[PDB]
């Protein structure tokens, strides 16, 4: 390149004026005991009061004795291994069951698991994730845990993919490629050692 | 199957006073050799323990023909030190760094030869290749602080205790010797700080609020004394603290009392029965005195803070209980 | 609704002046890139490998107890032989460096110190007792400060709240201020007076870089989107957008090419200028970034630092996690490279400060 | 608009949240009432995190309780209303500061620490 297109804009436009441009926006109380007593007692009284004058009315006989919205949290883990049916079985069911959106790409030694949902979905899934599933060498660790402004799949998918070109190539479809990415590298240093 | 049975049996003998038999027994384990070997382990003791160091050292050369793991190596060392040039101990620790890196003990003992002889540098690099080869060595990482910051640039000794926490993490003696670091120094609100956050990240660390503890101001330290009690009971350390702040406020008799707990808790510890025997001398008769030597006789401790101090430094290594108990109460 | 206002013609006259001390400026850029790009192929990749081996061998030392209370903010002086660091309390101190000795402690600051910056020129071709440093508090007060007084000098009265961000034009004739008015404001040094005051923000602005060649600024606010406005004419050129919390980090690169991004949502954003697209997205860090700093003259890698208690170099281009920054104890506050690229310090909450260095 | 010195100001969201988690601490036996029984509460280092009210009169009588949770590493916030604070924590008098307690094994220790999270987000 020889200008870039603002180098080349001026070469003039320049004059004393402050510009206002285009705005653009962003992307209860308790009660007391005495008080919850207050409330109970006025109502029943009001009622007894209403039953009694509907009674009066001969409305009634007398009675007779008694004888994602706004940003989406995302989280990204990676197993070493996770061809086992049950724990499979066990991810898709919990994330569909908290509403969990994402994906599940396996892979050699890097098995990379994408959640997006709420922040209490999110908690439960981490929950389960890291304490409620006993792995065993196999090891879960979580990559990453952000926000962003809206969901990037549409459920859980448990896509199966051999070549690392594969997977990151599915992961680019939608729009997250550097999720594989980092995860992919992590890998590569944690191997280094 | 094991050599259980005869390790008691040879408890037994020596706690009988049957001199020859024991020896005898040693001896003639050592030459069959039904064992690991802790034999020439128990024939070194003994000829240390026998008529004089010449027979140590026969027992020393006996077990190098055995050939045991390398820390016979360390031995030989260690024994070249006690009276020779440094050029036998480091050729020795040399040959056994080569045989092995880890047991970590062997670059310990290698870096404070080091210091022992001229120049602190390569005692600097021996303990670097040993933390960086280990790694997982509190006593390491200690040395090496406690090395630089004796040279100076305490910069260098406080970003070396912060890796040292990293790298483990949350070990009570890190946080510790980081808080003493920060605390010899002009720093005590600094140190105050250290001292939060390691009682928060190590709750139930007897060494921790034993330190904590004697950082308060002089009004403060009772209630510190009940959170301590509350949380960790019937550790020793916290019970020699509460011995020793009922000591500083002339309450002597219930200096006394907590003394004797927190003898009768944990007898392995060196630093309770010198400040037992401390306490006495300055408050009591002779015969307490007397009589804690006895029962300080009794029971060999080990594993204390300063205790250890004076049981590791090379130039007192072989003397005896009595006279390593004298040497610790005097220097407080 | 784009509503004009006629302002000062001293604001013109700086404009011209910033157009003409710009323009050769960035044809030097160009032809600099164009004539080290054509070397052989061979040469660069080994260059670069051997520094990406340089930074994955980094390791800390000299932590500094910087003061009592959290210190904020951090930066290397000109010739990386002084270290200008501020704190929560009211001071602001200098160090010597790597030795971390303190020289001439400042005071005049009453409330949290946000950001101190040396003059471009502050140790290379200024005397001492002129003006060096400009440094900003939590309540609306900026102060100029020399390297033998330890008191202030003239000040600046414009700004009634929080002032975010202070920062030095490349030229130094000009003092870059954001505010929570939702506005920055420009500072002329030889004039003595503000000659702009720009308003395009719907929130308080909170960070604010400067282009190497003196032409752009980028700007960061607490809204979620970043401006890059056109010294010479203003006009704001490039609405960025793509973070849905607030931006506390913006920082160009040597080349006139990339922008780097720090936001509330963990991530690390890396835009291109000439394409108007965003190119990357980093997952940097469990926590807001609060710095984004590129490399300097060079520009061959990206520094970010985040409220978990680590901080992370990544390769640029390619964003790879060449190595990762530990050992704070508490959030990292602020971090800066050496003009010379060999060392890196990074301040904390802890109240402490660390010099990484390539052993 | 309410004081520059009150830094640390939670929002309304973060304002409810807070608020409910402080009546659900009153009523497991969890919170301490007061600047004195704060200041108690740090000391003994047995405190989750504090709440301080912004609308104190003077404002200069709980200013000491930042910089003895910086010292004790403890998060802090400061809501708008001192009314408000003393209707969560139970009574009908305005309260400005109080302190979530640690208790073993209760059941409030996951939202203790997500308000803990979200609370030292806020020094930026």
């Amino acid at each position: 390149p020889e200008i870039e297109w603002w180098d080349s804009y001026i070469i003039f436009g320049i004059t004393n004026l402050v510009e206002h441009p285009a705005q653009l926006n962003p992307p209860g109380v308790y009660l007391t005991k005495k008080e919850q007593k207050k409330l109970r007692r006025q109502t029943r009284r009001e009622a007894q009061k209403e039953l009694q004058e509907k009674v009066r009315l001969g409305l009634m006989p007398p009675p007779e004795p008694k004888v994602i919205s706004q940003g989406v949290h995302i989280s990204v883990y990676r197993v070493r291994n996770l061809s086992n049916p049950a724990k499979k079985f066990k991810i898709e069911a919990n994330a569909g069951q908290l509403y969990l959106t994402g994906v599940v790409v396996l892979h050699k030694d890097v098995n990379v698991v994408v959640v997006e949902g709420g922040p209490k979905a999110q908690k439960k899934f981490k929950r389960l994730m890291l304490h409620r599933i006993k792995w065993d060498t196999n090891k879960c660790v979580l990559v990453w845990e952000g926000t962003a402004k809206d969901r990037s799949f549409g459920e859980m998918k448990f896509k199966q993919c051999p070549t690392e070109n594969m997977a990151r190539e599915h992961f680019k479809k939608h729009g997250a490629e550097h999720y594989w990415d980092l995860a992919l590298s992590e890998s590569v240093l944690e191997s280094t050692d | 199957k094991a050599e259980v049975l005869w390790l008691m049996g040879a408890k037994s003998k020596w706690l009988a006073g049957d001199v020859p038999a024991a020896r005898s027994i040693l001896a003639l384990a050592f030459q069959a050799n039904p064992n690991s070997e802790e034999i020439w382990l128990a024939a070194v003791k003994l000829e240390s323990e026998n008529d004089e160091y010449e027979r140590a050292r026969r027992l020393l050369a006996k077990a190098r023909s055995s050939a045991p793991t390398a820390r016979v190596f360390m031995k030989s060392v260690k024994l070249e030190w006690v009276q020779d040039n440094i050029r036998a101990a480091q050729d020795l620790c040399e040959e056994a760094l080569r045989h092995y890196e880890d047991f970590p003990k062997l670059w310990m003992m290698k870096g404070q030869i080091e210091e022992q002889k001229e120049m602190m540098e390569k005692a600097r690099e021996a303990y670097n290749q040993g933390l960086k080869k280990c790694p997982h060595s509190t006593p390491l990482w200690l040395l090496l602080s406690r090395l630089e910051e004796k040279i100076g640039q305490l910069t260098r000794a406080r970003a070396i205790l912060e890796k040292s926490r990293l790298k483990n993490p949350k070990n009570p003696g890190l946080w510790l010797e980081s808080v003493r670091l920060e605390y010899r120094a002009g720093l005590k609100n600094i140190a105050n700080t250290l001292m939060a956050k390691a009682l928060q990240e190590c709750p139930n660390s007897g060494i921790l609020w034993s330190e904590a503890i004697f950082l308060e101001a002089r009004p403060q330290r009772r209630t510190k004394s009940v959170d301590a009690l509350k949380k960790c009971e019937h550790d020793p350390h916290v019970l020699l603290a509460v011995a020793k702040l009922f000591w500083s406020q002339r309450k002597i008799t219930k200096a006394r009392e907590w003394f004797h707990r927190t003898v009768k808790i944990d007898s392995d510890l060196g630093d309770a029965w010198a400040f037992f025997y401390k306490f006495e001398l300055q408050h009591g008769t002779e015969e307490q005195q007397e009589e804690v030597r006895k029962r300080c006789e009794s029971a060999e401790p080990r594993h204390g803070e300063l205790w250890c101090a004076v049981s590791k430094d090379i130039a007192n290594w072989q003397k005896k209980i009595g006279d390593i108990l004298r040497l610790v109460a005097g220097r407080i | 609704q784009t509503w004009y206002h006629e302002g000062p013609n001293s604001l013109k006259v700086a404009r011209l002046w910033i157009a003409n001390y710009s323009l050769p400026r960035a044809m030097k850029r160009l032809e600099e890139a164009r004539l080290h790009k054509e070397i052989p192929e061979t040469t660069r990749t080994s260059q670069m490998q051997e520094l990406h081996k340089s930074l994955r061998s980094l390791n800390n030392f000299c932590s500094q107890i910087g003061d009592d209370r959290p210190i904020s903010y951090c930066h290397f002086s000109p010739n990386s032989k002084m270290l200008a660091t501020a704190c929560w309390s009211g001071l602001c101190k200098l160090w010597s460096v790597p030795d971390c000795n303190l020289l001439h402690t400042l005071r005049g600051h009453n409330t949290n110190v946000g950001a101190i910056v040396f003059h471009p020129k502050s140790t290379v071709s200024l005397d001492p007792k002129d003006v060096n440093l400009a440094s900003c508090a939590a309540d609306g007060s900026v102060k100029l400060w020399s390297l033998d007084s330890d008191e202030p000098v003239a000040d600046i009265e414009g700004h009634t709240v929080r002032v975010a961000r202070v920062m030095w034009h490349p030229s130094g004739r000009f003092l870059g201020t954001t505010c929570y008015d939702r506005s920055w404001r420009l500072w002329d040094l030889e004039a003595q007076e503000e000659i702009l005051h720009q308003e395009g923000h719907s929130m308080g602005v909170y960070d604010i870089a400067f282009h190497q060649d003196g032409s752009l600024a980028g700007t960061g606010g607490l809204d979620a989107f970043g401006r890059v406005w056109d010294l010479r004419t203003g006009r704001c050129i490039m609405f960025l957008e793509g973070h849905l919390k607030e931006i506390y980090g913006i920082n160009f690169s040597p080349n006139g090419y990339h922008i780097a991004t720090g936001s509330g949502d963990n991530t690390c954003k890396v835009w291109d200028l000439r394409q108007r697209r965003c190119v990357y997205t980093i997952p940097a860090h469990q926590n807001l970034v609060t710095g984004v700093k590129f490399e300097p003259i060079h520009g061959n890698f990206l520094l970010t630092g985040a409220y978990d208690n680590t901080a992370k170099i990544w390769t640029h281009p390619g964003w790879s996690p060449l190595k990762t920054l530990a050992g704070h104890e508490g959030k990292v506050m602020g971090l800066d490279i050496s003009s010379d690229g060999q060392l890196i310090a990074t301040c904390s909450y802890d109240r402490t400060f660390k010099l990484w260095m390539a052993e | 608009d309410v004081n520059p010195k009150a830094y640390p100001l939670a929002d309304a969201h973060l304002t409810k949240k807070l608020l409910d988690l402080v009546q659900q601490s009153c009523n497991y036996k969890q919170l301490r009432k007061g600047a004195n029984e704060a200041t108690k509460t740090l000391n003994r280092g047995i405190s989750e995190f504090i709440v301080m009210a912004a609308d104190a009169e003077p404002l200069e009588i709980i200013l000491h309780l930042p910089l003895l949770c910086e010292d004790k590493n403890v998060p802090y916030v400061f809501v708008r209303s001192k009314q408000a604070l003393g209707r969560a924590c139970g009574v009908s008098r305005p309260v400005i500061a109080c302190s979530v307690t640690i208790k073993e094994g209760s059941q409030l220790k996951q939202q203790i620490q997500s308000i803990q999270q979200s609370i030292e987000r806020l020094l930026v």
